[PDB]
């Protein structure tokens, strides 16, 4: 929909910052085993532009739809890693500890409309995320 | 001395084996700081100086020797225990 959304659950009662990077063939992600890639340690690191929004204990990292990828989620507490083969999308939190992280699958409803409103009732209608 | 697992191109858990080898080296090595306990026979080729409090077990057994004649007291005959200076 709006984009590709990665949820980061943390222990802060506030709004931790998140910095997103992307890189291929870092140590342990090479297809033919350790150091079988074209640039040992990892190829070009790209900074990914994110739009962040917050609720208590949950950061929602909205990235452009073009970056959308599958993959294993690794939680290292200081950083979250979205590993898809050779590709890694790295999320670095500031001022909190990552509790759990995941690509948002169950997404919140959207076009909320109040119709047929009377003194005693109203009808709420929406659209799936 | 320590048993490290070989790091080869194409190996399976490269990052994890490098981490374990670094951790092995870090915990088995004698370091230039902090209080430690060192096992094994340590032979020093060069000079050794102890600025702090040097402790050695059995100094008089190790470095001094007393030999005297019981039955006569004029002629002491003995086999030197180590390279020494006599008084």
């Amino acid at each position: 929909p709006s984009g590709f959304n990665v949820v980061i659950e943390h222990d802060s009662e506030y709004q931790p910052d998140v910095k997103v990077t992307y890189y291929k063939n870092s140590i342990g992600t090479e297809a033919n085993g350790f150091d079988t890639g074209p640039v040992f340690g990892g190829e070009r690191i790209y900074n990914l532009a994110s739009s962040l929004s917050y609720i208590r204990n949950k950061i929602n990292v909205e990235l452009p739809s073009v970056y959308a990828m599958a993959g294993e989620v690794v939680n290292n507490g200081n950083e979250l890693l979205l590993i898809n083969g050779t590709e890694i999308m790295r999320f670095v939190i500031e001022g909190a500890t990552i509790t759990k992280g995941y690509v948002e699958k169950v997404k919140p409803p959207t076009n909320l409309i109040v119709s047929d409103v009377t003194s005693t009732s109203a009808k709420i209608s929406w659209e799936n995320g | 001395m320590a048993e490290l697992t070989k790091i080869t191109r194409g190996m399976q858990n490269g990052a994890e084996t490098i981490n374990d080898n670094l951790n092995k080296l870090n915990t088995i090595t004698v370091q230039k700081t902090g209080d430690e306990t060192i096992a094994g026979k340590k032979t020093f080729s060069g000079d050794v100086s102890v600025d702090g409090d040097f402790t050695m077990k059995k100094f008089a057994d190790s470095y001094v020797a007393f030999f005297a004649n019981k039955g006569s007291g004029n002629t002491v005959t003995f086999t030197a225990p180590w390279d020494c200076t006599a008084e």
